């Protein structure tokens, strides 16, 4: 044994009374020395949200030169207003409904450990830091061209296989026949047609790939909606494995879309 | 159409690889019930026209607010059609214990019920009395074995838990 | 070390690896007859049977002539 | 997706009547060589190291041309993008196996290779000379005649097992014809 | 880890659903299936010193070259370094036959071994030598059952068509 | 995740030892009563839709205040959200029973779930009182003392899970409050 | 043990296994008459190195143009493979002897062997001449009536196991016949 | 592929703005070494027909042992294959030199390269012992400026630094 007697130390969390204590001080006393690790956990975890989105930029630059699909501007200052965009919707989604907050958190607790194929340290770390599942889904999401501005039609009939899903795909959008403020286009006097200015030429230069990239791309949508969607809908993969845009269209979030 | 092997080799081209080991030990254990579960298909195979028309009428003699008008139930052609929405559900779990595994049941009798029956206004518990008429009288050392006698009800009850 | 002699040729019958490789095996029989013995034992090793020019020498010249070409 | 267990379940769905006592039979069978159909697997994933390695180099000892100055398969970036080629094909046509049918193969990965191949410029002459390389050597694990590995097995007929597997890789080249 | 077990509860969390009764029947396959593996287990563990030491007593016979300097092999303590590393190989054999599945194989000891092999120079030419050695010569009638000499033996060939 | 097979090796591996008949003879019996825990969770999954709309209306009848205006539960949404709230933490624990460890329901349903409650204002002092209510119902079950539903068990014991399938419940309540 | 006594030879890499005292009786309770087989392929094998010598010295001594410039007995490394090869074929005639079956022998030694002589300039008549003095060599060491040197043995008759080799040579022969 | 040019174009174009004042600084440096590196490629382009031979016979003298079975080597033909595989690598230094990147290498050489070695077995520390050997063997005074070598002594400590 070490001493006279062992008593706990003083820098032990929760070793005070509060039980008739003011409200200062009742909170000065229920955290004691937690404030620590919780500012460790939360550098630890945007740290991991910063460290994903830059490993899948290196398929996005492959051996150091630049391909077509960085192509942040099209004319003369282009990117000016995509940088607003990009960052003032990102404070409109932190002031989301308090039903999305955890929404986001236990779906974003669902689709990694899916896309995570069986491996148990990757696992354990997305269920302590929600910051990297977000960034896991959006950066791997986007490393192979899955989302909405890659898998462009091929046959006539698609284009409406496409707007068949997402009209009502927006079901999610509006709650009722109010909007929300998660689907905005921006705030700015020009803001809303500088979304749409962009919006044409990522569409149109994208639909530039090679043959390698387009052949390499409508295989991986098509087994993506089949373990994010059908998992065991045959009808749904009926469509899914011989038509990979409606595979890919449909996207795995509650996005509010 | 989720069944006990279809779905060990869904999730083997979902990590993108070959057969596991124990990939092998899935498939061996519904060879251990290839023959308690097929004798329960064959018990529904040679009685199914006389359980169609035995728990039609059951339903029946439970609500009497079908049997006057004001219902899609009024006229005798209903009646028979309805002995008709009986025979679809004594079909698909007829074949899941042919493979094993709740596939034909998901995908055309839980999925989708609930627009066709609500906005049709033909109630889920009315079906479920019936389904439940089938359950409530398994005589499990006569019709069937021991083994047969547990797991055919636990097919029944599936859209038990589902529709109602 | 050996060569390589390989005009690929037989490359795809006898492969690169099995070629020249056999089964050996040595008898120890038990000493008395009708009596269990110990020592008696058999091996069966696997072993790649080697080029052998020693013999190859005395062999030659001793039936034809001088095997120079 | 759909095995041979619902493999009579495909042709039961149209029938307006069930299956029972009719057709069981042709699926009980299946039950008496259960064990040997998972012990028939075992030896196709048992050389995984050997399958996709013999077969491009196959057609090198044939047709050595597809290297040349003007191939498909000329420098890393397209030979190692075809061994991936030939191995995923190895990949569904042992989750067609376990099935039964070719439910899993015919609609996951083949389903219209003629506008992934020829909108690439892939040679299908000796894509199908590729296929039996692998065939070949697929009945030939199936029997105890491989002249390198042999494998300890319990003994008795596997002709079904071994005519069922060159009735899989048939329709690779259908697929790109 | 990727065991029966876990594939069949994996499928069934991302579905949303509950346990079906198409996983018990793959549960059903383990318990037939556990008692001719674990003993290949449980042999392992009581013969585990004498069977890593003749294995690599023909990754020297094969390749005896790397007793050269340069090499992998130049020096005893990296000659005892060999030994330990195929000690862990076949100690995560021994794990992955009492979870039944590839589980602890393909995360521990191979997932990122190919990266490490050839960055310090070490072959898997003599890495899957050690192995084939062992799993050769074993007579499966003389040390344990068919079905163990079946079921283990496919485990150690696991490794060599995942390094080559 | 972490099963009950992965979980004697993942305590074994610190040891850096093999595993051998000190404690595998703990999980020879437990593979003795594996067909006793396929004979427990079919009891759970087979009378889903009945629990968990049993509490929903029992947690309310100890304390109508829930269904009052001002209610946590008070409109056909808050319910509606509920019912679907309500065998998430069911159906986790059945995971658990099947799978013979609780590493399946603390880290995808009790990651963090105070905090979000709290984000909420769901009550807590009724959650887990809704869980108790549906944790008796659970031993009611893999022992076959349910009052109006019978399950045709053969002859043995089953006080092996009455306490572990509560052990399952526990941890439950006591890390969401 | 013999699938396992086969898998030394068939698993394309070298290993090592031997019998001892106690798995001797387990050899001869396994193969009928092993007393008799094993005193056989033990006459084959300890007179081996002057079988090869006199196989291809009579195909000299019957037609002495191979040993002729140009011939194929010729530069003596390629005198020297044939001495490789004479013993290969009776390394795997004995080794077809103590499997009892020649499935081993074809596979691994008989297979190719007449694609490969013909792409090498062998000529294939004289190559049966050397098997066919093989072949009566072995059954005067069998039946020891045998000219030179004789063996001990236990008395008997062994004249199945002599028609049993000659069962084996024929197929060397017609394998490159 | 990769150069001077290419990669400092590819910005103006990826972020939208026009051709600047300091992508015209950068190809200025393009010409600072016009006159430095391709006296180099020259100069080997004359001269690979007697160091395929002395630089292929390099490795050899390392792996006497590889050449022999179960091997990289096994036969003659991976090298008269052997050295066709290596005038390869340095016919792409040719071609690295040549344009001012790495881009005939990044791209043909490197890309893939692990993945048919590990799978065709050929051992990749015989390739460090192949062309870094004419590392070792660079005369500066004799054979060409140390322009030359400060430049293509430096293209191959590249490679190394890839296959390893
Ligand atoms: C009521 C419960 C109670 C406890 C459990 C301890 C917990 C505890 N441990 C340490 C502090 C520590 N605790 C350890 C202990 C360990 N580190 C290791 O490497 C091993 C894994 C392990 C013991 C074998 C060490 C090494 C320190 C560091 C002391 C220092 O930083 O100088 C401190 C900070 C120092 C202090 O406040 O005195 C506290 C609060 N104290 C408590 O009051
Ligand atoms: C911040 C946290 C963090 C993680 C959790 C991992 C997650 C992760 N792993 C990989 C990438 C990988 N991850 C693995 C790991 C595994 N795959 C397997 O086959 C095994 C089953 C399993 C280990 C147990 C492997 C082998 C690769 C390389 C192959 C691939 O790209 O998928 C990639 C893509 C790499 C890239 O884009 O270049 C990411 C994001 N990485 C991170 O930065
Ligand atoms: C065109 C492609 C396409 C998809 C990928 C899915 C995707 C999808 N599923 C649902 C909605 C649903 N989707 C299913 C899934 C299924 N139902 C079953 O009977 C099958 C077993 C399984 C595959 C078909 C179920 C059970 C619901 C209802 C639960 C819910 O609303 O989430 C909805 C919203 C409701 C609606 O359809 O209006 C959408 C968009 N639906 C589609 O139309
Ligand atoms: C494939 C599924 C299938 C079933 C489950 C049964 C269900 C069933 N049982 C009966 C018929 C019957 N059912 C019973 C009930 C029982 N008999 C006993 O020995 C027990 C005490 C008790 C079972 C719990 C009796 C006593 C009769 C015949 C007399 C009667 O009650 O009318 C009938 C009416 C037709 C007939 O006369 O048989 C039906 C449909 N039949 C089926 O085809
Ligand atoms: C593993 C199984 C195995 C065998 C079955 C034998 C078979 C065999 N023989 C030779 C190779 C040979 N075999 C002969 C033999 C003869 N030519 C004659 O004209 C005579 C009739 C006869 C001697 C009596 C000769 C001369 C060569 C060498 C050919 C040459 O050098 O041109 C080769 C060389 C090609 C190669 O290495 O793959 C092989 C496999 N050796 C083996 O390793
Ligand atoms: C592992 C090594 C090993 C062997 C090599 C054999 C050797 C061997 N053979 C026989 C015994 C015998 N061996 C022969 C064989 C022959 N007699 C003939 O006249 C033929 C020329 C020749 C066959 C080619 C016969 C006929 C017998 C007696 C019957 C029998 O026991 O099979 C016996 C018993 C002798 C006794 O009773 O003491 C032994 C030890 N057995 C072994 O265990
Ligand atoms: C053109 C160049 C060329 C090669 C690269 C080799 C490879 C090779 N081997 C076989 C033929 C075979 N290949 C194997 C393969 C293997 N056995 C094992 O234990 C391993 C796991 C695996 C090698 C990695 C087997 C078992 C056979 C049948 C037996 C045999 O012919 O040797 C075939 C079939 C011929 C055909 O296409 O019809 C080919 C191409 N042979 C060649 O002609
Ligand atoms: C979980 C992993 C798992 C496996 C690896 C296989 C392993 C396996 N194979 C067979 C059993 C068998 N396997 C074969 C097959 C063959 N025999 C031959 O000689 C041919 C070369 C080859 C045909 C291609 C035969 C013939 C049997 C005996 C059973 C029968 O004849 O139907 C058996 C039955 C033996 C018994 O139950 O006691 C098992 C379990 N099954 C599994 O469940
Ligand atoms: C968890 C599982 C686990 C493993 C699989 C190994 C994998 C492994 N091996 C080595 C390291 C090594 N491994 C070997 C082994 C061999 N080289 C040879 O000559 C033969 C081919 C082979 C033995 C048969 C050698 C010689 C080294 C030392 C190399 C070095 O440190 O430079 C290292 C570097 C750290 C260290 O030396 O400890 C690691 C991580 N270690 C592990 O912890
Ligand atoms: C005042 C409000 C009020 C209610 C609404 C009911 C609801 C109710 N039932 C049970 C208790 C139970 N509830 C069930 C569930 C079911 N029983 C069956 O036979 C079916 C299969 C299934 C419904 C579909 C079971 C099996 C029990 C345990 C046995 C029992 O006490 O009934 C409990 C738990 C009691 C406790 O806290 O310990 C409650 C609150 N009771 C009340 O006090
Ligand atoms: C695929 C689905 C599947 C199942 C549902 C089970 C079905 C099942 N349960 C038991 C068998 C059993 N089940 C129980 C269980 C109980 N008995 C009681 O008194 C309690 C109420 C309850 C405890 C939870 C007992 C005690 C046995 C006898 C076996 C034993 O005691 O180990 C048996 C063996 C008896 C036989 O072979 O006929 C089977 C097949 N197995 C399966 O493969
Ligand atoms: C748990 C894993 C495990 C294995 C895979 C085997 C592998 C194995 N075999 C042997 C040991 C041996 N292995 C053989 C080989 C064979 N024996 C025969 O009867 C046939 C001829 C041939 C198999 C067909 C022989 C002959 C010995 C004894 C050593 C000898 O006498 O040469 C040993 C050393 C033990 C000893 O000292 O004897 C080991 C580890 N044993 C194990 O514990
Ligand atoms: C120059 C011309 C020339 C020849 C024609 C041959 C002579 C020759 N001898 C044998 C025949 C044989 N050769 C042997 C071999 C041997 N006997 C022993 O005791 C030794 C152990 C071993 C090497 C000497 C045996 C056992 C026979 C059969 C019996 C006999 O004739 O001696 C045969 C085969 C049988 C037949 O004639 O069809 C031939 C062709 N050798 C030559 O050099
Ligand atoms: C333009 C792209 C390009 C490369 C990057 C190289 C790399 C390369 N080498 C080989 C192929 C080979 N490469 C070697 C060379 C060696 N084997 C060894 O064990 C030693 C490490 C080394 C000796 C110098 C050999 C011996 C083969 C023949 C093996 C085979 O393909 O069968 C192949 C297969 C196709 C071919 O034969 O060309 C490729 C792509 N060759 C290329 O054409």
């Amino acid at each position: 044994l070490t001493g006279y007697d062992s008593k706990s130390s003083p820098n032990f969390p929760n070793r005070a009374a509060t039980r008739e204590r003011r409200t200062v001080s009742f909170n000065a006393r229920v955290a004691r020395n937690k404030s620590q690790a919780k500012k460790i956990l939360e550098k630890a975890d945007e740290f991991f949200a910063r460290s994903v989105t830059m490993q899948y930029k290196a398929f996005a630059c492959p051996n150091g030169v630049y391909d077509i699909q960085c192509t942040e501007g099209t004319v003369k200052g282009a990117a000016y207003e995509k940088r607003a965009m990009a960052v003032s919707a990102a404070f409109r989604a932190k002031q989301a409904s308090p039903a999305a907050k955890a929404r986001a958190l236990f779906e974003n607790r669902r689709h990694a450990i899916i896309a995570s194929h069986e491996c148990q340290h990757e696992e354990d770390l997305f269920v302590r830091f929600p910051k990297l599942s977000a960034a896991y889904m959006m950066g791997k999401t986007e490393a192979m061209r899955t989302c909405s501005r890659y898998v462009v039609p091929d046959s006539l009939e698609e284009e409406y296989m496409a707007a068949s899903v997402d009209r009502q795909m927006k079901e999610r959008a509006c709650p009722g026949g109010v909007y929300a403020s998660s689907c905005v286009e921006g705030n700015a006097k020009g803001q809303a047609e500088q979304a749409r200015v962009a919006a044409l030429a990522t569409a149109f230069r994208s639909a530039q790939k090679s043959a390698s990239k387009t052949t390499a791309e409508r295989y991986s949508s098509a087994a993506y909606g089949r373990d994010h969607f059908a998992h065991g809908c045959s009808y749904e993969e009926s469509v899914f494995n011989t038509y990979p845009a409606t595979a890919a269209a449909m996207r795995s979030k509650s996005y509010n879309y | 159409m989720k069944s006990v092997i279809t779905t060990v080799v869904s999730a083997a081209d979902a990590a993108g690889r070959f057969p596991s080991n124990s990939d092998l030990e899935s498939i061996q254990g519904n060879i251990q019930r290839s023959a308690a579960r097929l004798e329960a298909a064959e018990k529904l195979a040679g009685n199914h026209e006389a359980v169609v028309k035995e728990a039609g009428d059951a339903c029946f003699a439970k609500y009497a607010y079908l049997k006057n008008p004001g219902e899609a139930g009024e006229n005798q052609e209903k009646i028979n059609k309805c002995y008709r929405d009986v025979d679809h559900y004594m079909r698909l779990v007829n074949y899941c214990l042919v493979v094993g595994g709740t596939g034909p049941l998901d995908e055309w009798g839980i999925a989708g019920a609930r627009e066709v029956y609500r906005t049709l206004n033909l109630p889920t518990s009315a079906y479920v009395a019936s389904i439940a008429y089938t359950r409530d009288r398994l005589c499990v050392p006569r019709d069937m074995s021991a083994q047969a006698g547990v797991e055919f009800s636990a097919y029944l009850d599936y859209l038990i838990n589902a529709l109602s | 070390e050996p060569e390589t002699l390989d005009d690929a040729a037989y490359q795809r019958y006898f492969p690169a690896r099995i070629r020249n490789k056999a089964p050996a095996m040595e008898f120890r029989r038990p000493s008395f007859a009708n009596t269990e013995d110990p020592s008696a034992y058999f091996m069966l090793q696997k072993e790649t049977v080697p080029l052998r020019m020693a013999l190859a020498e005395k062999l030659l010249t001793k039936l034809g002539r001088k095997g120079d070409g | 997706m759909l095995d041979a267990f619902s493999r009579v379940v495909v042709n039961s769905d149209a029938k307006a009547a069930y299956v029972g006592g009719s057709d069981l039979q042709a699926l009980k069978s299946f039950i008496a060589d259960g064990n040997k159909r998972l012990d028939a697997v075992n030896s196709i994933v048992s050389n995984a190291s050997c399958m996709v390695s013999d077969a491009v180099s196959g057609m090198i000892c044939e047709n050595p041309g597809l290297i040349s100055p003007g191939g498909n398969c000329y420098t890393n970036r397209r030979m190692a993008a075809c061994l991936r080629d030939g191995e995923i094909i190895l990949r569904y046509v042992s989750y067609a196996l376990l099935a039964g049918d070719a439910s899993v193969l015919e609609d996951r990965c083949l389903n219209g290779l003629k506008e992934t191949y020829i909108a690439l410029g892939v040679p299908t002459n000796s894509s199908i000379r590729a296929v039996s390389i692998m065939k070949a050597q697929a009945v030939a694990f199936i029997t105890n005649t491989a002249t390198e590995r042999k494998m300890s097995f319990a003994a008795g007929d596997c002709t079904s097992l071994a005519s069922e597997v060159a009735s899989y890789f048939d329709r690779v080249g259908a697929a790109i014809s």
